[PDB]
RNA sequence: GGUGAAAUUCUUGGAUUUAUUGAAGACUAACUACUGCGAAAGCAUUUGCCAAGGACGUUUUCAUUAAUCAAGAACGAAAGUUAGGGGAUCGAAGAUGAUCAGAUACCGUCGUAGUCUUAACCAUAAACUAUGCCGACUAGGGAUCGGGUGGUGUUUUUUUAAUGACCCACUCGGCACCUUACGAGAAAUCAAAGUCUUUGGGUUCUGGGGGGAGUAUGGUCGCAAGGCUGAAACUUAAAGGAAUUG
């Protein structure tokens, strides 16, 4: 997949993984 | 040497434009040439049916009567194409053997100071 | 008290008797004490000044409008509120304005406006923080606040009242031709819905 | 400009600031021009003006503010008239103004 | 020591009401407690109370303004445009 | 059929004095019926007449020209000045790469209550003995120079009437004039006014407007 | 690797140049890269001058700068694709 | 009307077209270039004001006051966020008309945000010359920008100068281009990417096979979107670069 595409996908990765632990935070 | 009035003329793609009407402006004469003759919504440009319709034109023009005028005809300009259609002059070419004389002639297409940001993005029509 | 914006005590004297009369002005932005205010026909375009629509340029500013020539003012007298003059047609002497509501209306060119845009705009910009603010500013203009919602009211209160559930159970918009008791949501909504898009008068 | 101009009697000759002592100093003939700042009150401006009329002295209007004087002259306080007592080597009292 | 990083004025709210709000009332909390510059006597002696009332400690004098400010930025404009229709009915 | 031919009949202009050749030719408003009719709704037009159809030869053949009708009567529909404009084709074709162009414009009035934005142009020449093939000048000519063209424009249209001024440029030596003070500053071929707009005039004064006719 | 020194068209030393729009396809592309070719078209012509007044007074024609977005000038204009030692060749023909 | 062609669409409401004419916001065409300026971002109508800058010139002044720089700071395209105003244009979203097997698109249409401006943020771009800064040396060539010098050079003719523009030669500093290669390079190509195994002028920064991954973790900045800092377990024999032939 492209490059940028690629960052999009991890950058929304991120977003969900810091969601997912600011509910035990 | 003879009366005068105003020719009017507008070229775009896929259509043509063309009408006579008082110096003045006020008053217009007869004016519908676009897709009149024609009918594939394709040829409506095409120079064949710019002439086909140029010729009811000049008929309208002398049925009521008069023998010149000198053109203002235009493309549609604006922020698109800068630059004469097909059904232009192709009919100011059966027009003018017409039997009808000609004089001052000039553009009157509109053209601005590089602004009003044209259509399709940076990107434009892909294709 | 009650009011947003500022009133201006101004003094003149009594052209039929030695008198002096004070009327009471609402405070366009920037008059101050001991400013010479000047009302007529011919009088000049300063701010602060009472001319009739008929003796300003199109695009003046001015506030406490009359409706009708003489009504002592009308329109544009909240706080921060103004209307625009946008026309004359001095054949039936008229001349078409712009309101703070947006609508265009033509009144006569007799009537009187104060050059200027009325004082203490703005207010509304602050947030009022808390319920007692809100209740400090009720006691001076009415007695309409707190609101009871409808909707918790029983059938006999309200329309909307009663149910197992808080629901206004039928549609909120009300015709025009409603009858009193039977007025009570969004009357004559020609719409509803959260207004989107850009949004200002032609 | 001009502010250039004051800003030379300053360091050449004699003056005077304040309505006070620029008062007596007129009624005493010894100003030859007085300035007043643009928001100096019209009474104050009216009367200053009468005084220089009969000591023949001429004036200059300040477009600027009592402020604007003071710190054209160098001083640190609002100054609403100056009056010239020596133009040491300015030229204002024979420039345009 | 500088006592607050942000609160500045606000503080006495606390805790309640919510960032934003505060934040917004703090603006032109600023604003309608400041002094501002008296045009007519050119101290820093102009005040609000009342608002859209502004007054000058000395030379006693009163000017009508904006809720928070002396100047609104719309009063500004209108001035401008005012001074401009009347330079235009002269010459 | 309704047949407009058989419908109201035509009129005609005549250019002010102000000229040589003044008959325009004709025009057709409406029959004057007496409810709403060609009394109070035609003197509100403009025609596109050239010069060189005006006064001569085609030394004159590249300005356009504006013809405001001011009023009728009998036989009347005679119209005074709306302005002017140059042509697409002469100006494209002064606008070549290779060389500055230098544009500048006024609102000046006359004794005839008249303000008005007039425009120049201006090129630059290059001198017939030089070598560089653009031809530029720099910047302190150019504002130099739109200085002085503004200072001779504004110096012409406020030392006259709109008749004498229409009388003043149509010889041309405008276009001229500028050179006097640029021979000093810069070759400068190719300048002409190019173009006049305009906003108002003071109520019709017809007693006025009659004396450009004999 | 570049396959042309400029690397694009006629631009050195100022890192910005606000771009135009192609006349084919609206799309914008850098002036200093836009391809420019002057369009100097007449109204033709034998006809159009005897059953006429004015015996050919004039004969104006269209004047109009166009620009192209490169990949439309490929396609139709004047861009004849080159090869590597014949494209440095900046002559006009 | 719009296109390759159509269709959604607009037309008793006189549309598309014409004339006169007014409003609003945005933009600065053509002139425009291997042309200028700025630390970079970036900067193109006019005029007035405000301070600011390089190159030149200089038998003026000071006299080592400098070079480059962790920490720290100023600015910083676009989009994006907060509070007003603006909101004409074009226009993520979303809704549609068509095409397609399908078509969340490309083409068409409507149009929200946005696009503009003020106050405050955000600090990232293939922010590119994918090429650190100061110094010195090494090579030929005609253009051009600015300053300068030289002149019984041409043109303005006024009456010839003075001037202005122009020609020619030279010299500083610019933006390039051209030819060569001594020389360099893995090559493409390079007056630096040269003066290196005959390896040392001063100084700043980054990289050490490919993935993992700019992920995890901590710290910190931000309203948020996110920015700076930034691993490892494990996995893998290639992945890459320039050039040749197909
Ligand atoms: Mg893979
Ligand atoms: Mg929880
Ligand atoms: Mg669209
Ligand atoms: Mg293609
Ligand atoms: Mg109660
Ligand atoms: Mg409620
Ligand atoms: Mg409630
Ligand atoms: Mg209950
Ligand atoms: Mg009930
Ligand atoms: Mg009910
Ligand atoms: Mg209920
Ligand atoms: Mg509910
Ligand atoms: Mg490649
Ligand atoms: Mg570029
Ligand atoms: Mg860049
Ligand atoms: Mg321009
Ligand atoms: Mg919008
Ligand atoms: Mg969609
Ligand atoms: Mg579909
Ligand atoms: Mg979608
Ligand atoms: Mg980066
Ligand atoms: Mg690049
Ligand atoms: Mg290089
Ligand atoms: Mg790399
Ligand atoms: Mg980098
Ligand atoms: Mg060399
Ligand atoms: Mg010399
Ligand atoms: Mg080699
Ligand atoms: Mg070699
Ligand atoms: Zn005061
Ligand atoms: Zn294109």
């Amino acid at each position: 997949m492209r490059a940028k595409w690629r960052k999009k996908r991890t950058r929304r990765l991120k977003r969900k993984r810091r969601k997912v632990r600011a509910r035990s935070k | 040497s003879q009366v005068f009035g105003v020719a009017r003329i507008y070229a775009s793609f896929n259509d043509t434009f063309v009408h006579v009407t008082d110096l003045s402006g006020k008053e217009t004469i007869a004016r519908v040439t676009g897709g009149m003759k024609v009918k594939a919504d394709r040829d409506e440009s095409s120079p064949y049916a710019a002439m086909l319709a140029a010729q009811d034109v000049a008929a309208k023009c002398k049925e009521v009567g008069i023998t010149a005028v000198h053109v203002k005809i235009r493309a549609t300009g604006g922020t698109r194409t800068k630059t004469p259609g097909p059904g232009g002059q192709a009919a100011l070419r059966a027009l003018a053997r017409s039997g009808l004389r000609i004089g001052r002639i000039e553009d009157v297409t509109p053209v601005p100071s590089d602004s009003t940001r044209k259509k399709g993005g940076r990107r434009g029509r892909r294709l | 008290s009650g009011r947003g914006a500022p009133l201006a005590k101004v003094v003149f004297r009594d052209p039929y008797k030695y008198r002096l009369r004070e009327e009471i002005f609402i405070a366009n932005e920037g008059v101050h004490t001991g400013q010479f205010i000047y009302a007529g026909k011919k009088a000049s375009l300063n701010v602060g000044n009472v001319l009739p629509l008929g003796s300003v340029p199109e695009g003046t500013i001015v506030s406490n409008v009359e409706e009708k020539p003489g009504d002592r003012g009308a329109l544009a007298r909240a706080s921060g509120n103004y209307v625009i003059i946008i026309g004359h047609n001095p054949d039936e002497n008229k001349t078409r304005v712009r309101l703070p509501s947006g609508a265009k209306k033509v009144i006569s060119s007799d009537a009187r406006g104060v050059i200027g845009v009325i004082a203490g705009g703005g207010r509304v910009d602050k947030p009022l923080l808390k319920a007692g603010r809100a209740f400090h500013k009720y006691r001076l203009k009415r007695n309409s606040w707190p609101k009871t919602r409808g909707v918790a009211m029983n059938p006999v209160d309200h329309p909307h009242g009663g149910g197992n559930h808080q629901h206004i159970g039928k549609a909120s918009t009300i015709s025009r031709g409603a009858v009193s008791g039977q007025k009570a949501g969004l009357i004559a909504a020609r719409r509803t819905g959260l207004l989107r898009g850009s949004q200002k008068t032609q | 400009s001009i502010n250039q101009k004051l800003a030379l009697v300053i360091k050449s000759g004699k003056y005077t600031l304040g309505y006070k002592s620029t008062v007596k100093s007129l009624r005493q003939g010894k100003s030859k021009l007085i300035i007043i700042a643009a928001n100096t009150p019209v009474l104050r401006k009216s009367e200053l003006e009468y005084y220089a009329m009969l000591s023949k002295t001429k004036v200059y209007y300040f477009q600027g503010g009592n402020n604007e004087l003071g710190t054209a002259v160098g001083k640190l306080f609002r100054v609403g008239v100056v009056s010239i007592l020596e133009a040491g080597d300015s030229d204002i009292l024979t420039t345009l103004a | 020591a500088k006592r607050t990083k942000k609160v500045g004025i606000t503080g006495k709210y606390g805790v309640r009401y919510g960032s934003s709000l505060r934040r917004q009332v703090k603006k032109l909390e600023i604003q309608q407690h400041a002094r501002y510059d008296c045009s007519f006597c050119g101290k820093k002696t102009v005040k609000r109370g009342a608002a859209g009332i502004w007054t000058c400690s000395c030379c006693k004098k009163t000017v009508a303004g904006g809720a928070y400010t002396v100047s609104t930025a719309a009063a500004a404009t209108v001035r401008s445009t005012i001074r401009r229709l009347r330079e235009m009915v002269e010459a | 059929v309704v047949d407009p031919f058989t419908r109201k009949e035509w009129f005609d202009i005549k250019a002010p004095s102000t000229f040589e050749n003044r008959n325009v030719g004709k025009t057709l408003v409406n029959k004057s019926t007496g409810l709403k009719s060609a009394s109070d709704a035609l003197k509100g037009r403009v025609v596109e007449v050239c010069l060189a159809d005006l006064q001569g030869s085609e030394d004159h053949s590249f300005r356009k020209i504006k013809l405001r009708v001011d009023e009728v009567q009998g036989k009347n529909l005679l119209t005074n000045f709306h302005g002017m404009d140059f042509t697409t084709d002469k100006l494209r074709s002064m606008v070549r790469k290779w060389q500055t162009l230098i544009e500048a414009n006024v609102t000046v009035k006359t004794s005839d209550d008249y303000v008005l934005r007039i425009f120049a142009i201006a090129f630059t020449r290059k001198q017939a003995n030089q070598v560089k093939r653009h031809s530029y000048a720099q910047s302190s000519h150019i504002r130099a120079i739109r200085k002085v063209i503004s200072e001779i424009l504004t110096k012409e249209v406020q030392g006259s009437t709109l008749a004498q001024l229409t009388s003043k440029l149509i010889p041309e030596v405008i276009n001229k004039e500028i050179e006097n003070a640029t021979k000093d500053i810069f070759p400068l071929q190719n300048i002409h006014v190019r173009k006049v707009k305009l906003l108002k005039q003071p109520k019709f004064d017809v007693g006025a407007l009659m004396a450009l006719h004999g | 690797p570049k396959k042309r020194a400029s690397n694009g068209r006629n631009k050195k030393g100022r890192g910005h140049v606000k771009p135009v729009r192609c006349v084919n396809c609206s799309k914008s592309i850098p002036k200093d890269k836009a391809i420019k070719r002057m369009a100097i078209r007449n109204i033709v012509v034998r006809d159009l001058s005897e059953a006429s007044v004015y015996p050919e007074y004039a004969l104006p024609k269209t004047y109009n700068k166009l620009h192209y977005c490169v990949s439309c000038a490929i396609h139709a204009r004047i861009v004849r694709v080159r090869s590597r030692e014949d494209r440095k060749n900046r002559a006009p023909p």
